[PDB]
């Protein structure tokens, strides 16, 4: 998200045992970094190896 | 900064955006030099 | 430690007895607060 | 630092053409569009045209078919070609730099283009020298009578423009295919008849320099 | 920043992110060299 | 409506002629808070009495 120019990035890595679509569960994501970028964002993509 | 920036004939190195379509958000900047349209007449390049 | 003193931890100033507790602060959690917006615990900036 | 003065025409008859050369300095021609206007020929100030930055050009509704702009980007000069001019079009033509909102930020000195069926005539200068019986009270006024020239302008100076205290330039009185220009300058009495004084008159239309000792 | 060689335009104003350092601010308020020194939401003497 | 809820944050930031304006907003609010408590606590006392 972009809050007052600070592009916020949260993260959480947890193990699972899943063989289908998104698992039903709950887990709080912690702040990773705070990036004062200040650029408007309207589209985004995802990198894939 | 008159004794630092100003020069004989006028220092025109500092510029300002005369107008904009909408008002900027807090702590927002735009370094775009593209000529934008004032009315409904499209220009797309040459001024006038 | 264990003395009522006037503290100031990066603007978090006030009067209180400084002492160590069993709280578990995460790497990002800087300071704690109660429902009264009163600082319950802080992380020392010189030595975390 | 900035120069947008015009030159080239001397005298033109009605229903004829001409060519003006405006020397641009202080800014590059690719950065701003040189404007083109007149100097109040009768009614309010008249706008003629403007050449944009490397594109097309706009003209006045009454001068689009007759007047044209020829912008030379290599020589840093904007040339103007006018056609079918009338005597009422006599005025000083100016060049100006484009502003932000199509404004005319800088203005030049221009050139007084005169349209009239008469022919060119050089000036017959005669100085307005006070006689031997003339008196003085801590100062003396001087001038010259530049009669018998056509067309405008004519610059009258005191010793190549050495004096600038009380210099007063008068308008030219339109005579029958001629003009009459007077002048008046204020100089202390220690300069005349003590020091050498000479009227310097210049006629840029004919490029004539007439020197007459006062 | 304050004694820089030259500044940018008012539309290309450079946002110098100041972090991981300290510096005196009363040296600037009491410099007797600035024409206008007016803070909003904080005092110039207490923010040191 | 004040610039901040903490008293020390205001006094440590604003000057005296400026802090008194923001501090007075907290005094006006916190006073009405305690007045509401004592007002309702007294009425609750009449019920328990």
């Amino acid at each position: 998200k972009n809050i007052d120019g600070y592009f916020k990035i949260y993260s959480k890595h947890t193990p699972i045992n899943l063989v289908r679509d998104l698992p039903q569960g709950f887990s709080a994501l912690e702040p990773l970094v705070d990036l004062p970028i200040g650029i408007n964002i309207t589209r985004f993509q995802t990198l894939l190896a | 900064s008159n004794n630092l920036d100003s020069k004989v004939g006028g220092n025109y190195n500092y510029l300002y955006r005369l107008f904009r379509k909408s008002n900027l958000k807090p702590f927002e900047r735009d370094i775009s030099t593209e000529i934008y349209q004032a009315g409904s007449t499209p220009c797309n390049g040459v001024e006038g | 430690k264990n003395k009522c003193v006037n503290f100031n931890f990066n603007g978090l100033t006030g009067t209180g007895v400084l002492t160590e507790s069993n709280k578990k602060f995460l790497p990002f959690q800087q300071f704690g607060r109660d429902i009264a917006d009163t600082t319950d615990a802080v992380r020392d900036p010189q030595t975390l | 630092q900035v120069q947008l003065k015009q030159s080239g025409p001397s005298l033109v008859q009605p229903s004829q053409s001409l060519s003006i050369t405006c020397t641009v300095s202080g800014f590059s021609l690719t950065s701003y569009g040189v404007h083109w206007v007149r100097q109040s020929p009768g009614k309010g100030l008249e706008w003629l045209g403007v050449m944009w930055r490397g594109g097309n050009t706009d003209y006045n509704a009454a001068f689009m078919s007759r007047l044209s702009i020829t912008k030379d980007n290599s020589k840093s000069q904007v040339f103007f070609k006018m056609n079918s001019l009338q005597t009422d079009d006599t005025a000083i033509y100016y060049c100006a730099k484009n502003g932000g909102a199509h404004a005319m930020d800088f203005w030049g000195q221009g050139t007084s283009v005169t349209v009239s069926s008469a022919k060119t005539t050089p000036p017959s200068v005669y100085p307005l020298a006070p006689g031997s019986a003339a008196q003085t009270n801590s100062m003396v006024t001087l001038g010259c009578l530049v009669k018998g020239y056509f067309p405008e302008p004519v610059t009258v100076t005191w010793n190549s423009g050495s004096l600038s205290s009380g210099v007063h330039t008068f308008p030219a009185v339109l005579q029958s295919d001629l003009y009459t220009l007077s002048s008046s300058v204020t100089v202390p009495s220690s300069t005349w008849p003590s020091e050498t004084v000479t009227c310097n008159v210049a006629h840029p239309a004919s490029s004539t320099k007439v020197d007459k000792k006062i | 920043v304050f004694n820089a060689t030259r500044f940018a335009s008012v539309y290309a104003w450079n946002r110098k992110r100041i972090s991981n350092c300290v510096a005196d601010y009363s040296v600037l308020y009491n410099s007797a060299s600035f024409s206008t020194f007016k803070c909003y939401g904080v005092s110039p003497t207490k923010l040191n | 409506g004040a610039i901040s809820s903490v008293l020390n944050d205001i006094l440590s930031r604003l000057d005296p002629p400026e802090a008194e304006v923001q501090i007075d907003r907290l005094i006006t609010g916190r006073l009405q808070s305690l007045q509401t408590y004592v007002t309702q606590q007294l009425i609750r006392a009449a019920e328990i009495r």
